């Protein structure tokens, strides 16, 4: 269903498969904000390593739910960004500050547990 | 006449309550907030809008005055935004998850820790 | 219309504000207060009716409701009464003056100390 | 296709959504042993909390991969078993011991911080 | 003429009784930096507790004497902002970062001696 | 206004502009006393540094208000008397014991920090 | 002009850029971002000390000093020239020489040079 | 004619005194010190324009090149602007009131203290 | 062109060779020794991890392993290939890769990077 | 219109940087220097004539002022004379080689030391 199971240690580990469109990301937007309240989380970890190409209008929604998930009290992290998709994040109107990208899911939870509790 | 929105006055973090009042004519939640901010002092305060569906098109009375109250109230914070409410995105302010872990970090900003 | 009344939920000793409603259909705050008393596990709560003037002839819906919470979970207390409200008493219960010193002894009965 | 990304802290977290049939499970069984062949871990967590229906042909195959990946060197721990599937396991001649079935994914890795790191 | 200034030792507790026009305010603004450089100043405490209303011909000056006096070599605080005068800044293009507001003239020194000295 | 707005850290700090009349100084004694009624402070600091002339009629009021606010319950210092006014003030035959006149405003509050709150 | 550069003490990597008299080249970026995650270098430098100058569009060169912020961490332009920084039609971190940048490159993961 | 301003070098802090020169034609002073910042290792750079009255046309050699030393080596700082120069400035950066306390904080950036 | 970059951290002087293995380019030696004593010279590196292959003359590449002991501290050969070391009928300290040859280069002049 | 010299304070002493050479007619480097010693209180000062070639007929002011600041307050010194300059010797004082060591021994004369 593209939105995998995520609860771990009062943090969330939501992976992403190969996407289809931003109308699939519409489903991805509702099924992240709903889970972050009922499971009272503190930080969402996103693994976009599976994708290798992303539409420019998609990244102004996946990049925009960063602003939504920060407002519900979750300093999210975007682990494992590929090179070719990052060349679609240069001609974008970048204001990517406070997003806290990382390298892998190993180092991703190492940085998030620094900003919470441990 | 329903001459109330809500306003409480506890110890120095003086928080607030907001029900479903999603209309621009409720500008009364501003002067009732401003006049108490020099009645007693308040080094931090919360809002607790956990029940509101939904802000129509006007955060310019909600999130605009949050920096127009930094001038007096020293860093207001939102408590418990709903799921569908943050779908409103025209375009910051400290926020949190809920009151029981929003009050504690609002006690951290005033030299008070919970000790048993 | 005005069937909304009030609720809030801080750290584990909760409270419940009461604004002005001097009516006889006030059975909602007799009911909707006790609903959250076991929807969440709150040990001791408050009433906080420091702005409520006045009651007509019914403490039976206002002080016998302060005996259900004695047997639901634990010992609600009245936070502040106006002098002309309690000025007539042809009628016990722990009470306090203001919220900033009522919430102090709330933590004493539930083993917390706010010092640094 | 429905087989999520898993690497974390020299452990593993595969998950299973409502992808029931053994037209996927034979494909899924290769997707686990080859993945644990790549990243050498010691505890593989199979979170199956989502699905409620399992056919008797799947129960052997899901009961086989726990015996397969045990031989590879990973103590597979099955967290989040529904009460509907736990009814219909005993109709198969199960011998489900040594699988260490925890409660859920929160309670899983704290039991899997016992093998590694201790 | 009207608006005085007075020193306390590495401080400046200026006051404002009542404001009429920019011609008084520029005379006030020219009195400020002339009294900055004559002594050695470290922090200016502006008291504005006695102003009923304001307009953008006046508030643009008081919204920029922060930006003037910071460049001259001293921090500044704006203590005692009234409720009705603060809501008349909503038309302005907010750049009020580091203005370091306070509540009354006592708490001005509480948030200034923290920045400087014991 | 002529009179200032005045409040500073369990004391007071009243300034005085350039003035010449005893139609200002009659209400000015009430403008100082009405604050020390509501504000319970154990000492004021009158500063007369800006004045260059005080007549023998007006010198009665500043020769009174030191003894007046002592009877209210606060010590009174007088800071920064100019040499021109300090000569002609003696022709009003004083009995000044309890004046505690400092030299400038910076060393003024160091005296009331010695009196109040040792 | 076959292949550009790399070097790697493996918590950081860093490469040198010699003088390139063109602006059409982009393989100082794609051959960099591919190897940026094939070995996990946290910090990286640019070391473009002997390069005078680049003027046509170095917006590629200063936004490839933005991709590693969102890929791993902390690019730093080691030793830009005096004339080259005069061209500015457009935050980040930087330094002066190759070793005094390295002293604050390891100071972002707290393993300083000892003894 | 006599276009020869100044350059000194006291310590690992290196400053560049600027005397009175109210003219636009100084394209030298932004390149006669960036030639120095790589010549010897200029960590922090003062400018000390306490005598320069006045200027109206150019901030581009006063605050745009202030970003150059921030990216050449580090942390330029203006020292003691006059009153009429900042009487209005409708055109951030770090400044100090006078020179003897500019060096008091410039040595803190290179982690040293003068005490005996 | 003439790109034979040095890129030194200046307490050691390591150096990167990209693939250009022909005899007429002596500038891996002549345009190294001049820049060797251009700064104060201690232990240096070669890092021929991308070079396939040395054709018939490593005498240029091995006398330069002895034209450095005369002028400075020890050179080392970092990361040779497998078939490159096939038949050498013609010694000098060496290592496996840059992440550990640089560490033991600091362990010849007694410095280390610990946490 | 180019009568300009520069002096300010590294917390006690006074640097005095002078550019390309003065002739005998410009004696104002002397008289605009003793004014500064009783404008601000100075003890040590550095004559800092490091880039200046040359002086041909005026040591009878440049080294005769070397007894003036000793008589005015204290301890003048010259910083870094050129090798070309001091070949003229027809005829003491304290000198040094450059400012990075001239200041370091000038702080000892005012009893202060750079630590850490």
């Amino acid at each position: 269903m593209g939105i995998p199971i995520l609860k771990l240690g009062e943090c969330l580990l939501i992976s992403i498969q190969s996407e289809l469109d931003d109308h699939t990301a519409v489903e991805f937007q509702e099924d992240l904000l709903a889970k972050i309240h009922e499971t009272s989380a503190r930080g969402v970890v996103i693994d976009i390593t599976s994708i290798d190409f992303i539409d420019s209008f998609i990244a102004k929604i996946l990049g925009d739910v960063v602003s939504m998930s920060k407002l519900m009290g979750a300093k999210v992290v975007v682990t494992g960004i590929q090179p070719a998709v990052a060349i679609t994040l240069i001609e974008l109107g970048i204001t990517f500050s406070g997003v806290l990208s990382a390298m892998d899911l190993e180092s991703g939870l190492e940085k998030l547990k620094q900003e919470l509790g441990e | 006449k329903s001459a109330l929105q809500e306003l409480s006055a506890p110890l120095l973090p003086i928080f607030e309550k907001i029900s479903v009042m999603p209309l621009i004519g409720t500008i009364d939640t501003e002067r009732a907030k401003l006049i108490i901010e020099n009645l007693l002092i308040g080094v931090v305060k919360n809002r607790s809008e956990v029940v509101l569906i939904d802000i129509t098109g006007v955060p310019v009375v909600d999130t605009m005055v949050a920096h127009h109250i930094i001038q007096a109230s020293e860093a207001v914070r939102l408590v418990g935004c709903q799921a569908m409410l943050v779908g409103i995105r025209p375009e910051q302010i400290i926020t949190t998850n809920t009151m029981k872990k929003g009050m504690e970090r609002a006690l951290a900003l005033t030299n008070r820790e919970i000790v048993e």
